[PDB]
RNA sequence: AAAUUGUUGAAAGGGAAGGGCAUUUGAUCAGACAUGGUGUUUUGUAUU
RNA sequence: AUACUGCCAGCUGGGACUGAGGACUGCGACGUAAGUCAAGGAUGCUGGCAUAAUGGUUAUAUGCCGCCCGUCUUGAAACAC
RNA sequence: AACUGGCGAUGCGGGAUGAACCGAACGUAGAGUUAAGGUGCCGGAAUACACGCUCAUCAGACACCACAAAAGGUGUUAGUU
RNA sequence: CCUGAAAAUGGAUGGCGCUCAAGCGUGUUACCUAUACUCUACCGUCAGGGUUGAUAUGAUGCCCUGACGAGUAGGCAGGCGUGGAGGUCAGUGACGAAGCCUAGACCGUAAGGUCGGGUCGAACGGCCUCUAGUGCAGAUCUUGGUGGUAGUAGCAAAUAUU
RNA sequence: UUGGCGGAAAGGCCUUGGGUGCUUGCUGGCGAAUUGCAAUGUCAUUUUGCGUGGGGAUAAAUCAUUUGUAUACGACUUAGA
């Protein structure tokens, strides 16, 4: 959401040439984000470690006002509400190991090469 | 079917040579060809200058910048022939242009390599005697390249070191002439003789 | 068991999909034949889809058949497999998705007493 | 339900075929290979190798020897589709050869639980290779470089055109 | 059209190879004697010969004989048409008209 | 020695086709050396083998395998037609091919 | 439910995208030598 | 006693696609007498693999092809709606 | 306006492209031949064979068809008196 | 072959390029490939026929033979699906009906039918028939809901705020 | 290992010395077999790991601040331990 927006060096650390400072929308992410650290401390999380997992923003039914036009008419005036949502987990390690064991179907001809193989190799 | 095919453009004829390298690109053969100012076009030098005037008018009225790309140099002008006989806008034909590339003279990694020629494209086969034809090199510094004079020095150069190879492989050879010659009458080589050798 | 049964490979297994079915959302794929003007697919134009036609339709001693050579035959209870008694190389019960699974367990067991295949033997239960 | 019992019903006994008109004729082998010449195998596990061919077999298969002491091919039957017959030929005459037929060759198959999870030659069999292979390798000297020429496996080089290669 | 004066041999390969009878409006390979004795045996023609002799010699019998045989279902000729267009005359070196014994070649070629 | 070929160099030039429509249940080969329709007459029949590797090792091998057989001659150049067990992918136009020299005849 | 949206995740993308035939590659899946030589040598022997 | 033409129910090879169809019949061929056969449509033998290997689906890539549908109209992809 | 064949109502191969031209009209597949049109490369198919002719400081290059004329040239070739 | 021969964006023997041609006239072959021709399989349609045979096979059943298949406007036929009605399956179902989602499966040329998985909570199907307010992509259609535009145009008259 | 040569894109060529294998130049001994009558029947790199270990010299850009030779914003020209 960057269509016709101005540029700037401060988004030059993120490669872009359009960034913004939405400061009603940080103040209410830091909020929500106090709320989850909070949430994690009462958790017994270690809150060190903890870092944004998932965090999505979609949209809350609209809020409807009216805006007068010219030659007695009227538009919608909206606004567009958000429901935010966001979860903190702390960082942990390898999740798993051992991949597939892989049952091996090998041909007749297959099985008598690798025989020959190893008597021939050492 | 080499992995490379080296072809020296002296003295062949631009058309048909594009012709024969286009349909090898197509069909997996990599080609080099080098020499690509010796090579030849039919006609008069007046006549194929014109026509590449003809070609100078052709760009784009509204922004120059976006239109047909007149290439000056004669491997250039031997890539355009090229690339007129490939379809290059589908990916197949990008593959088969990747696979070829065009020199003037001889760059170093191949004048140490075998050179070979296409009879079907060369001039002294093809053209009827008397008939007038256009060396590239010329046509191309009359439109714009400039660096004849550099490839000529060049081209020099590597053709007299070019001749002391020759002559050092003379060298080598007539010493197993003359050395053949007194392990001559043996037995095998009559053996070979009776056997097609 | 059997001879190496006919439909080797393909007549049209291919879903014939309503024209711009992909284009739009409201075009559902249930086949519609286009009866427009100037359709490029009524016309048979090349590079189209191709309209279902009586041509594709499939051999008489194979029509109806499954992968296994057996018609499929829904079967709500019990009774419903004595049809498929004396039929078992020809004919297989398919157990109809409003059976309870206590129900379903009872049509397995006399489909399988019988010898009667079931198209889909494992519904409720995991494995 | 739709219907109690189908109006039509399919058979249930299984059709019988009827009497097909194909006899087996012998196979007529082309006239290049007769026994004592040498073959190259094309494939398996001596493709390229040089073999004699000994004697044709009942499953219409080419019974062929090395020598197994000349480039280690056993006594083995090969398919001829699948080998080159060339002009070099050796006499058979001095090897029997009528005690080799596809019960010789009998295979015991192996059964389905048998399975390589992880990844013996019969001694007539052996026996029968030794006595072929003195009987033939006794001819092959006298035809000088023919026991090199034996080892030696084929190959094609480049510039070999086997339309062209007469062997 | 292209036509000529057809020999021998090239209406016994015709009638052999593909010939089919007109018996209750259908298309029937003949394949056997009986076929043709069934259908035109009032007229004395017995066998496939019999059927080929009544149309190499035009006998007495030869519209019934004809007519019974179904329309002659020719393949493309097998080496072309000999000429680029086939839609001149023969005389102007192309295909249609009366090649008079060259039907010969082309008919066995499409047969 | 060092040379183990049995097989004869093959390119894989085309599908048949006509200017706008092609048929990729045939394949056009080149034959390496063959440069007459004569010449070629001995390649009919013969099997071809279209050999390519894959990241992922299926049974065994990392290497996959297409089968088919020279059906015909095709133009006056030496070029036959093959039919292959699936069709070639037409990525490998101008690929190498793989023609043994089995079934033989010689 | 859909449109529309945040969007497991996967993939593609040099001036649209989408489609048809064909294969390849990836992913994913249905169908199969389970009881019928002995009327039955093992195997919780009327469970074959 | 021959690069031409015609004919042969003359001969000898090399490739390809197809195998439809019965619980029992026809027309024929071949030896001088157990019957066989290439005669009203494939069998015999031999391998490998009982699994995503073949195949179905779907995504992509590749080759070639593919203008936006409805409508009125002689004529629509239309710079017609 | 006449007769016919077409397009409209029709895809398919060819004429790059195109309602009508050429070829051929269409169930779903396979093999083999072809049509019209082609076979230097794009592009499947002879940079084949054979005899000539033409060099253009705007060559020419295939019906419908996407144009050119009168008049001229010891340019070149053949021919007539 | 050349002159005659002048038009406007840059430009089209289709393009490249071609000069004893890859030009032009002609001859001879070889070769390429259409949904056309030949042959074969399978679908359908139509036509012409067979069949009252045993303690298994409703005769609109079973079977044999041949030909044919383009289609707007339009006609007809056989079917697919929807709401309700009579009859039946002494049908499915709170041990989960209906509905919905699902680049899961199967069947049918198709309309669509069946089923796996998820969600779900009270009804609902098959078959023989009856009946109609019975099938949508369009009507600048109706009502409702929602996009791209787009965090864009903009939120600058009336002196002015700290 | 010693000498050179090669800048057009050299990135590769020739080398004098030692060691070290092989050598089918010629003649022997032993082995191979059952991959079952074919199945590519598998023989040549980019990149990764709290990889292995033998070495190797221990930086900048950007934001922010600043500048006006620049400037709609970005961008630019400067300065700044």
């Amino acid at each position: 959401f960057n269509s016709s927006i101005g540029r700037t060096a401060q988004g030059k650390e993120f490669g872009v040439t359009k960034a913004r400072w939405p400061a009603k929308s940080v103040k209410f992410v830091q909020g929500l984000l106090q709320n989850a650290a909070a949430n994690a401390e009462a958790k017994g999380l270690d809150a060190t470690k903890l870092y944004v997992s998932h965090i999505q923003v979609n949209q809350a039914p609209k809020q409807r006002r009216r805006t007068y036009r010219a030659h007695g008419r009227i538009n919608k005036y909206e606004s567009s509400p958000s429901h935010i949502e966001l979860v903190v987990t702390e960082k942990e390690e390898a999740v798993a190991k051992a991949a597939e064991k892989k049952v091996v179907r090998l041909t007749s001809r297959q099985r008598g090469r690798i025989a020959a193989q190893k008597r021939i190799a050492a | 079917v080499e992995p490379v095919v080296v072809i020296d453009g002296k003295g062949h004829l631009v058309g048909r040579l594009a012709s024969v390298v286009a349909k090898q690109l197509l069909n997996g053969q990599k080609i080099v060809v080098v020499r690509a100012e010796e090579l030849n076009i039919s006609g008069e030098f007046f006549r194929n200058k014109l026509k590449y005037h003809d070609f100078l008018r052709k760009a784009t009225a509204f922004n120059k910048t976006r239109g047909p790309f007149h290439f000056r140099a004669p491997s250039r002008i031997f890539y355009k022939a090229l690339r007129g006989m490939v379809s290059h806008k589908t990916a197949r034909g990008k593959a088969a242009l990747e696979r070829l590339k065009v020199f003037e003279g001889i760059p170093p990694p191949y004048d140490k390599k075998k050179r070979v020629v296409v009879p079907q494209a060369l001039r002294v086969l093809r053209l009827k005697p008397g008939r007038k034809y256009t060396t590239l090199g010329k046509l191309s510094t009359s439109v714009g390249w400039k660096y004849e004079d550099v490839v000529a020095k060049l081209e020099a150069k590597r053709k007299v070191s070019s001749a002391e190879y020759y002559a050092k492989k003379r060298a080598f050879t007539k010493k197993v002439a003359s050395a053949n010659a007194t392990a001559a009458e043996s037995d095998v080589a009559k053996q070979l003789a009776a056997l097609g050798y | 068991a059997s001879l190496p049964h006919p439909k080797i490979v393909k007549k049209h297994t291919k879903k014939f999909k309503r024209h711009h079915s992909d284009r739009y959302h409201r075009v559902a794929e249930n086949w519609r034949k286009q009866k427009g003007i100037d359709s490029v697919v009524r016309r048979r134009f090349r590079g189209n889809i191709s309209q279902p036609k009586i041509g594709y339709g499939s051999n008489k001693k194979t029509k109806f058949l499954s992968p296994s050579g057996h018609k499929t035959f829904l079967v709500a209870n019990v009774k419903d497999l004595e049809t498929l008694t004396m039929h078992t190389k020809t004919y297989a019960a398919e157990i109809a998705h409003n059976i309870s699974a206590k129900n379903r367990v009872v049509i397995l067991a006399r489909a399988k007493a019988l010898g009667i295949k079931v198209t889909n033997p494992k519904g409720r239960l995991a494995l | 339900t739709a219907q109690q019992a189908p109006k039509w019903y399919p058979s249930e006994d299984v059709a019988a075929p009827k009497k097909t008109r194909k006899a087996v004729r012998p196979q007529k082998l082309r006239a290049s290979l007769v026994p004592g010449t040498v073959l190259i195998l094309l494939a398996g596990r001596f493709r390229g190798k040089r073999v004699v061919y000994l004697k044709h077999l009942e499953d219409n298969t080419l019974l062929v020897t090395g020598p197994f002491k000349v480039n280690g091919v056993p006594l083995r039957r090969v398919n001829a589709r699948y080998v080159i017959a060339t002009s070099t030929k050796v006499s058979v005459e001095g090897v029997n050869v009528e005690k080799f037929n596809v019960e010789y060759f009998a295979k015991e198959k192996l059964t389905k639980k048998e399975k390589k999870e992880a990844n013996e030659i019969k001694t007539e069999r052996v026996e029968d290779q030794k006595v072929v292979d003195k009987a033939l390798l006794a001819e092959i000297k006298k035809t000088p470089l023919l026991k090199q020429y034996l080892s030696a496996s084929f190959s094609l080089k480049n510039g070999d055109k086997p339309h062209l290669l007469k062997f | 059209v292209a036509y000529g004066y057809p020999s021998y041999s090239t209406i016994r390969q015709l009638v052999y190879k593909r010939g089919f009878g007109k018996i209750n409006k259908q298309r029937v390979p003949l394949s056997d004697n009986a076929i043709i004795e069934a259908n035109l045996g009032k007229y004395g023609i017995l066998s496939i010969d019999d059927l080929i002799h009544e149309i190499i010699t035009v006998g007495p019998h030869f519209k019934q004989a004809n007519n019974f045989l179904w329309p002659f279902k020719l393949s493309n000729p097998s080496g072309g048409w000999g000429v680029p267009r086939k839609f001149k005359h023969f005389i102007q070196g192309g295909s249609f008209g009366n090649r008079e014994e060259f039907i010969n070649k082309l008919v066995k070629s499409m047969n | 020695a060092e040379s183990h070929r049995l097989y004869v160099k093959g390119k894989h030039l085309s599908y048949q086709r006509s200017k706008r429509v092609n048929n990729p249940n045939v394949s056009l080969i080149k034959i390496e050396g063959v440069a007459t329709p004569q010449d070629a007459q001995f390649y009919l029949g013969k099997r071809i083998a279209y050999v390519y590797r894959a990241s992922k090792e299926v049974r065994g091998s990392k290497i996959r395998v297409m089968w088919g057989k020279v059906t015909r001659t095709h133009g006056n150049s030496g070029v036959v037609r093959a039919t292959f067990r699936n069709n070639l992918p037409a990525k490998t136009f101008g690929a190498s091919v793989r023609i043994f020299l089995y079934p033989s005849n010689i």
